[PDB]
């Protein structure tokens, strides 16, 4: 499984290569709506529910349902090369994706259907975004190993900034629009201010590379998963690991939180998901 | 305790002082030395 | 004109100035930023400004009681 | 960190000298300083508003 | 008054003799019960010894240890030079995977030599090498007088 | 009884004029319509910055803390150190340090610690090339204000050296009537705790909205790496426009904040510098009390400056009557005869004061 | 007045403090001069 997400606390999705968007609930844990659409990698919801937005390594991209018939729109050749991740704003109406076309391009729901409005264009394949949860500034994450944020408003390019040595694959942007959080594939992840973009902790763990990092949305504290089968999570006021979790066989390749209490779900190469709740 | 702080500086007040006196005699000797060997080559000349 | 409006006690000084027409704050006074980058998108009105020793010492100090003289 | 602590006989730290000679070289270090800030003016600010 | 003043140290084999006073010193029979001493031939350190009566102590005062240690030989002894007074403490450590730990076991004291006599120390007719100027006007303005 | 003032409007002038002139002077209702009224503590740090560089000036102030009481004693200067405290900068301490400082007994060796630069008050670089050449013309020969770690807005630690070392016996008279032809346009960035490529940012958005003139740009770029870098992250950008052949300066000065994009502000600072090199003339507005200060305390005899009819305006108005009141000197306004530029020419009849401090 | 010598230097924690870190320096480095087999 590829991409996991999450609505508020009922259903669950898991992404897949062959185009398993399952469908769960943390209750009875059957694949509700099981449908096949192709190489999928990275996908989200619509805040309400129901409807589940997911891109590809080839050129298309794609959204589903919950209740009705499963395909209703895709936009094929929306970019020309593979996509990578793709985000809704903060309130669900514009999306944002990036693509190793050097491309990253929005797109507005209307009425049932998408529409293309604005493309930009970047000197290097990027491979990561993430856009704040106050629609405050959006975050790239660029090969050329490099981090730009722009804002939402303008996009007026508002901070470029680097120091991984790597492609930084994961971004996260913090709850209350204070602090980002990047991480790359040299097994050391980065907080990071916000105002002028002066590095805090360049922290390290998770001894082969880090493959994602999200964050505990309700105080400023973040989890970070491994490709070495172990989801710390840390605290972002002191840095230290409060706590490390070992209880995967492989390569975790994504994760994702639940914004009721900070109520995480993980994914892994060895087929399982899990699921990771309070004491 | 007095004794320490006002020995040690006047032990540096005193180096200092050496200091800048050494600088200006050696200052006063090369830079008038300069036109000194400089006039005297123009009148042993002539 | 000027210098009587300077002098003279009883007027407040915007008020000097516009019948003409809080210094801890060191800095100049500016206009809007979009304003006049606007109005200074191009810049050539600035193109105007753009592109022995005792009678040394006695004709300088007598030059200025000159230039003194022939101002007061 | 055994040696600046000091003990004595049973029925242990009378006091730590390390410290002790810290804070008694430190006030009389500013004590002094202060005499030579202030010994050889005229105009003071009186004591307060 | 049971506060130790002078060490005197003859390398008696017609060698010389210094005389240190020995100021401000700390015995850990008088605070510490901790066990007993590591008792290793040591290692030495020395710092900022680099006058010719400074080279002259070092060697009569390292002369006089163990030769030779291995490197597993745990305690050092320094002797450090503090406008001539040389500090003497003497530590144990392990090597932490951040760094070093050090811990001061033993005594501590700082020597001042007074006195450095060629001859013995029975004869006092011995001719003297070195010893301080208490009484120059100039006394306090240098080191290794 | 002697001289009585009101409020806290050119304050530092007031008490920096009291000194210099040697009259005393009093000061009430220093914003006493205030829930906090009275004075503020860098004012109070201020004052007692100078009883330390002078000696037998006495400072008396009310239980309303609102009226100060000053007699002036002597200039001694010297060195010491200054901490200064977190509501102010270290350029509203230093700027009226800066002409008080070459007239008195020993050396200008004064070290402060604190915030660097805000935004209402003066930078370093600010002060070091937009005021010290027009002291250079004025008639000191060696000053230098030593910057040797910056600081930062919100926490600042950093630390500047102001050091004079001309005792100037006094002020030379000042003869400037024409225009300035400006033959060169530099300045400098300076980065604390960021990413260096912020620099950048800012120095090609500024020097490409004025790389469309025949003028030679220079700007040049510092980061402060280390514990030079001050405590928190902060950058700036200050640019001069320096006109050689006879050695005058205009400049202008920002520093960036919270969301602050350095293409934006380097475009500011940029129209900000052709507002002032546009407005002034012959001296820059921010120049202006510096400069007049010392033609007032020129020699006995009148000297000129061009300035413009933008240049006369309320803080210029405050100036001239605060002068008035102190020692009383009506600053003669010439109009130049050519009317396309409505000139003002300044000529002010030095006091004739000397340095009375120095060991002859 | 004025007196002859410097006085006994007194150990405040500040000495041992650098005398601590020049040693754990030391022998961060292992260069103790010791004798040698010889």
């Amino acid at each position: 499984v590829r991409s996991i997400d999450i609505s508020d606390d009922n259903k669950l999705l898991a992404t897949a290569s062959n185009g398993s968007l399952k469908i769960w609930n943390i209750k009875t844990h059957k694949c509700i709506r099981t449908f096949e659409c192709g190489y999928a990698l990275t996908c989200k919801f619509l805040p309400g529910g129901l409807l589940v937005i997911l891109g590809t390594r080839n050129g298309e991209l794609q959204l589903f349902d919950l209740a009705s018939s499963s395909l209703l729109d895709t936009i094929e050749d929306a970019h020309d090369a593979a996509i990578w991740s793709l985000d809704l704003t903060s309130d669900g109406k514009r999306l944002v994706t990036g693509s190793a076309d050097k491309t990253v391009k929005f797109w507005d729901f209307k009425v049932l259907k998408l529409h293309h409005d604005t493309t930009l264009e970047l000197t290097d394949d990027i491979l990561c975004v993430r856009v704040s949860p106050d629609d405050r500034y959006l975050a790239i994450s660029l090969l050329d190993n490099t981090v730009k944020v722009f804002f939402l408003d303008s996009m007026k390019f508002y901070l470029s900034l680097y120091g991984h040595k790597l492609p930084v694959l994961s971004i996260d942007i913090s709850f209350d629009s204070k602090m980002i959080i990047t991480s790359s594939a040299d097994k050391n992840i980065k907080i990071w201010g916000l105002d002028f973009g002066d590095c805090h902790k360049s922290l390290f763990a998770h001894q082969d590379s880090i493959m994602n990092v999200k964050f505990l949305p309700q105080s400023h504290n973040f989890f970070s998963c491994s490709k070495d089968a172990v989801v710390k999570y840390w605290d972002g006021e002191k840095f230290e690991c409060i706590q490390k979790l070992y209880a995967h066989q492989s390569e975790v390749w994504a994760l994702a939180v639940a914004t009721d209490g900070g109520f995480v779900v993980s994914s892994s190469h060895d087929h399982s998901i899990r699921i990771w709740e309070e004491t | 305790f007095e004794a320490r702080q006002r020995i040690e500086e006047k032990n540096k007040e005193s180096s200092d002082y050496h200091a800048k006196m050494a600088h200006i005699v050696n200052t006063i000797n090369t830079e008038e030395g300069a036109e000194k060997n400089k006039y005297e080559r123009e009148r042993k000349l002539r | 004109n000027i210098g009587k409006l300077i002098y003279m006690d009883n007027i407040s000084p915007e008020e000097c100035i516009r019948r003409w027409r809080d210094l801890e704050k060191f800095v100049p006074y500016f206009d809007t930023f979009e304003k006049l980058a606007k109005k200074w998108k191009s810049v050539d009105a600035i193109k105007e400004r753009f592109l022995t020793w005792y009678e040394l010492q006695k004709a300088k100090i007598s030059k200025q009681l000159e230039i003194n003289n022939i101002e007061y | 960190n055994p040696f600046e602590i000091k003990a004595a006989r049973n029925k242990i730290a009378v006091g730590k000298p390390g410290i002790s000679k810290q804070i008694g070289e430190e006030q009389r270090k500013r004590a002094f300083e202060a005499r030579k800030m202030m010994k050889n003016k005229r105009g003071g600010v009186i004591d307060k508003r | 008054r049971g506060v130790p003043t002078s060490l005197t140290i003859s390398h008696f084999p017609h060698g010389p003799t210094a005389q240190f006073s020995l100021h401000n010193v700390v015995m850990r029979h008088d605070i510490i019960n901790a066990g007993n001493q590591s008792e290793v031939n040591p290692h030495l350190i020395f710092d900022n010894f680099t006058t010719a009566l400074g080279k002259r102590v070092v060697c009569i005062l390292k002369h006089l240890f163990n030769a030779g240690p291995k490197k597993d030989s745990e305690r050092v002894i320094t002797f450090a030079n503090r406008g001539d007074f040389i500090s003497v403490r003497q530590h144990v450590y392990v090597r932490t995977r951040e760094g070093v730990e050090i811990a001061e076991v033993g005594p501590r004291f700082e020597m001042r030599l007074f006195e450095l006599r060629l001859g013995t120390l029975e004869n006092k007719d011995a001719d003297v090498e070195w010893q301080l100027r208490r009484f120059i006007r100039t006394a306090n303005k240098k080191d290794y007088l | 009884k002697y001289t009585t003032f009101q409020g806290s409007q050119n304050f530092r002038l007031r008490i920096v004029l009291a000194t210099l002139s040697g009259k005393p002077i009093k000061i009430e209702k220093i914003r006493s319509g205030d829930l906090n009224p009275g004075l503020k503590d860098y004012e109070v740090s201020f004052l007692r910055l100078i009883e330390s560089v002078t000696n037998g000036s006495v400072i008396e102030i009310s239980y309303t803390g609102t009226t100060v009481i000053y007699r002036p004693g002597i200039i001694v200067g010297g060195a010491s150190t200054h901490i200064c405290p977190s509501s102010k900068p270290v350029g509203y301490f230093v700027e009226p340090m800066l002409y008080l400082a070459p007239f008195s007994k020993k050396k200008f060796s004064i070290l402060f610690k604190g915030i660097t630069a805000s935004h209402n008050d003066a930078g370093i670089e600010a002060i070091k090339w937009g005021l010290m050449p027009v002291m250079e013309k004025f008639g000191v020969r060696e000053c230098a204000l030593h910057t040797l770690k910056r600081g930062s807005p919100p926490l600042g630690g950093g630390e500047v050296h102001l050091v004079v070392d001309s005792l100037i016996a006094q002020p030379i008279t000042m003869h400037e009537i024409d225009r300035p032809i400006i033959s060169s346009i530099t300045g400098v960035a300076y980065s604390t705790r960021v990413s260096p490529s912020l620099v950048n940012r800012m120095i090609d958005g500024a020097k490409k909205v004025l790389k469309n003139l025949q003028c030679e740009v220079n700007i040049t770029a510092d980061v402060w790496r280390g514990e030079n870098s001050g405590k928190s992250p902060g950058w700036g950008i200050t640019l001069v426009a320096q006109s050689k052949q006879k050695g005058w300066s205009y400049f202008a000065e920002d520093i960036g904040d919270a969301g602050s994009i350095p293409e934006e502000l380097g475009e500011k600072v940029a129209c900000q510098l052709l507002e002032e090199i546009s407005k002034s003339a012959a001296v820059g507005r921010n120049q202006l009390p510096l400069a007049i200060v010392y033609m007032v305390i020129g020699k006995e005899d009148i000297g000129r400056l061009r300035i413009n009819k933008e240049q006369i305006d309320e803080r210029f108005i405050i100036l001239l009557r605060d002068i008035k009141k102190i020692f009383n000197t009506e600053v003669f306004l010439k109009p130049v005869d050519e009317a396309d530029n409505e000139d003002m020419i300044a000529t002010i009849k030095g006091i004739g004061f000397t340095n009375t401090s120095k060991k002859i | 007045f004025d007196r002859t010598a410097k006085p006994v230097p007194v150990i405040t924690s500040e000495v041992t403090e650098s005398l601590e870190d020049m040693i754990r320096r030391r022998i961060q480095d292992s260069n103790f001069d010791d004798l040698q087999r010889r």
